[PDB]
This record gives C-alpha cells, structure tokens and sequence, in this order.
C-alpha cells in the first residue's frame, strides 16, 4: 500500500536502521520488539511473531499500525504501535488497544464519538548512584517560573520531541508540589489520545534519564 | 554527672509541650485556711475570690516576672498544656487559675501561667502583692468559664470579655511598667533591673535574622 511506501521513503531519507514494534500490557507498561530495518517489510506484511505471555503480566503476531510510524528524534530509530492478533488472524481480545478499538466501534454504530484531552501530571526526581529516588529536582510551586522551576529545559525538550512526532500540546506548567509538573493535551479521539499518553510517558522518562 | 543537660527553659523545642511551673497557692489567716468557708456554696470563702480577682487584675503585669524570658512567650501558645486566656474555673477545665476539689486545710488555687525559668522570690512576691490587694480592695473576679476556651470562636471570646496573656516579652514589660502596685511591691531597684535586662534581650532578639526567615524567603525572593 501507499502508507507503506511512505514509511520506506522516510526510512531511506532519515537513515532508519532499527524499528521498535511497540505495544502495551494490561497494566499500561510499554513493551516492544526491536527489529532491524531489513525485517520492516516482513513486519508490515505477514507480521512478526512473539510470545504473548508478557501481555498478561504463548504465540501471537505483531500488526503494526502504519499511521503510527514515527522516527525517534534522538543512524536513526523508528517506532510502530502494534495491535495483537492470534496466529490465525483473529484479534486478541486481551490487547488493551484492541479493547478500546472495539468499544469505539460500538459507540460508532450509535453515531457517538468520544474526544479526550487529558491533563498529565508527573514528578521529576533526582537519581542517586544510577538508581531513581523520590527527591524533587526543584523546590517550585504552582505555576512557578525559573530559576524556581529548574525543569524548564527538560519540559521544553519533551514538548519539542512530541511536536516532532505529530503531537500537539495545549500548555505546560509547574504544579503545586516540589518537582511536580503538568502537560495539558489537546483534544483528540480516544485511540489517538491513548497512543499519545503512552508516547508522552516514554519520552518524558527517556529525556529525564 | 551523667553526661546530660537539665534545663528549666519554658520552650526548648518547637512543636512539643513546654515546661511550666504550676504554683499551688493557699492563704492562711490566723493558722486556719483563709480560702475555706463551710457555710458558703462549694465551701469557697470570699477571701479566695478576692485573692483570685486581684491576681487576675494584675496577671498581664505578673507575666513579666513569672514568664521573664523571650522564649517564655513561645510556651504561651494554644494547643499545649499552658494557659493563654485569662480565665478561672473548677478542676474539670484547665484554665489560668484552677480551684481543685480538696477542701478544709487543703483548700487552694493553682496558678498555671508561670514557667520554671522565673525568679521564685519575685514570682511569689508578685502573686502575694496582687492577691492581697484584691482581698483588701474586695475585687470581685470575673465569671468562672467552665466551657473550653480553645473550641470557642474569637467573636464569642470577645463577647464574654475574655482577655489574653501578653504575646511578647516587650508586651508584658509594657504592662508591668504601668502596674504601680507591683513596681512598689518589688521596689524601684528590682523593677528597673527587670525592665533593663528584658529590654536588652528584646532589642537584641528583634534585630536578629532567624533561620525561619532564610527558610521562608531566601529561595523565592
Ligand atoms: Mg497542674
């Protein structure tokens, strides 16, 4: 298909060498299978096989969503949010993404479409001897400005990295507690918003490290 | 001797109870307890109420003697054992002056406002002079406040005419300065020495920049 031709154009243009077949377990934790770019044609066609015991907390296929192909702004790497199906082809009803898709399709039968715009709060803590702590990086309060808010460069990088992945943020600010922050998301359909929430957590934790 | 330090400071630690010196006081006229009257209600003599009335009249001034340090006013704060409001009542409710149940030769009042850092010679002289004035001049004390004052509202306390003890050492010294009875009872020499030492400490304390201010304002401002 053409979406697939689009993907391979971006691959040669940005020199993508590895692709992450992202997915999520029942607990919302992101999981992935890293494949070299040579296997991207196999992933977009018959799919990549793996073990589905991880989704719970033994054989399934990763089905990449071509609309979710994004180059990671940090040789280059790319990601693809995948839906899970059983080896025969039927969708696995244990996949959280497939569950939201079903419920949205039922709502679509009644002409209903839900739009969600979450306010994502999080903390930025210091690290001691390579391990994470619960010690706030900054001693800031509600809507505070630098140098009271020390995490202004990291938040600036988070929103910049998100914009570089077809993601639009409404606003970001320091929250009530020390080292606490919030990123307010723009309105979008439940599936795109949930994909965006997982991406934000991944980007925020990666840039914090 | 045991590698420790005993202190009679009124409030050595913030957030915990402070050390107080509750003075159980009884007056004896002619060998018999002057605070006892078997025919009166509750068995309390008129001499007891006039003594209480006199102490409560000059209590704001007595505070400079009985609570003499700058730290003494960090003990006179709500939420702890120490009295802050100027009231007298029975045993069930803890107030500034409390009249316990024992009668006969054990009839007494308990003045709970002093702290153990006061000069006992001057504290008892001030209580004796104020208490004897009220007996002499027959000063009637205010109504007994049996309800808790801490739970009562600010506007309610204002309606009942309930006063408060001095909030700072300077505030008590200003009240002691004007109390002609206590200045004459303690003498012009002791009264002036108390004022001079207390104001030297207050003028040094007020100009100091405490750690609370650095913790509250240094990072933000
Ligand atoms: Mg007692």
């Amino acid at each position: 298909g053409s979406k697939e031709d689009e993907i391979f154009r971006i691959v040669e243009e940005k020199n993508v060498r590895f692709v992450r077949l992202q997915f999520v377990d029942v607990q919302g934790i992101p999981k992935n299978v890293a494949i070299p770019v040579g296997q991207l044609e196999k992933a977009l066609g018959p799919g990549i096989h793996f073990d589905g015991s991880s989704i719970e907390g033994s054989d399934m296929v990763l089905r990449p969503d071509p609309d979710t192909f994004r180059v990671l702004p940090w040789t280059a790497e790319a990601r693809l949010i995948c839906d899970i199906e059983l080896p025969d082809g039927k969708p696995f009803m244990g996949c959280p993404r497939q569950v939201l898709k079903k419920n949205m399709e039922e709502a679509a039968k009644l002409g209903y479409v839900m739009n969600t715009g979450p306010e994502m709060e999080f903390f930025l803590f210091k690290r001691q001897d390579g391990m994470p702590t619960n010690i706030p990086q900054d001693r800031g309060g509600y809507f505070d400005l630098a140098p009271i808010d020390l995490a202004e460069e990291i938040k600036r990088e988070i929103v910049l990295v998100l914009e570089e992945m077809g993601f639009e943020v409404e606003a970001a600010h320091h929250e009530v507690a020390f080292g606490q922050h919030e990123i307010d998301f723009k309105y979008d359909n439940a599936l795109a918003t949930a994909d965006n929430v997982i991406t934000l957590k991944y980007v925020a934790k990666t840039l914090a490290l | 001797q045991h590698g420790l330090h005993a202190t009679f400071m009124p409030k050595p630690i913030f957030g915990v109870n402070g050390s107080g010196m509750h003075t159980n006081t009884s007056l004896f006229k002619d060998g018999k307890n002057a605070f006892y009257d078997p025919d009166a209600p509750d068995q309390i003599s008129d001499t007891l109420r006039y003594f209480v009335g006199g102490v409560l009249k000059h209590i704001r001034a007595i505070t400079a003697i009985t609570n003499p340090l700058v730290n003494s006013y960090k003990r006179l704060v709500p939420g702890y054992e120490a009295p802050v409001y100027i009231t007298w009542s029975g045993p069930n409710r803890s107030s500034l002056i409390r009249v316990p149940a024992p009668r006969g030769n054990s009839t007494r009042i308990e003045i709970r406002s002093p702290d153990p850092s006061c000069n006992p010679y001057l504290a008892f002289a001030a209580i004796l002079a104020a208490g004897l004035d009220g007996v002499k001049n027959k000063i009637e004390p205010p109504e007994r406040v049996e309800k808790n004052i801490y739970k009562l509202t600010e506007e309610e306390r204002e309606k009942l005419g309930i006063g408060m003890l001095p909030g700072t050492l300077k505030e008590a010294i200003e009240c002691f300065k004007e109390d002609e009875l206590l200045v004459s009872a303690l003498g012009e020499h002791v009264s002036q020495s108390i004022i001079n030492v207390a104001m030297a400490d207050w003028d040094s304390y007020r100009t100091q920049v405490h750690q609370w201010e650095l913790d509250r304002y240094l990072q933000t401002y």
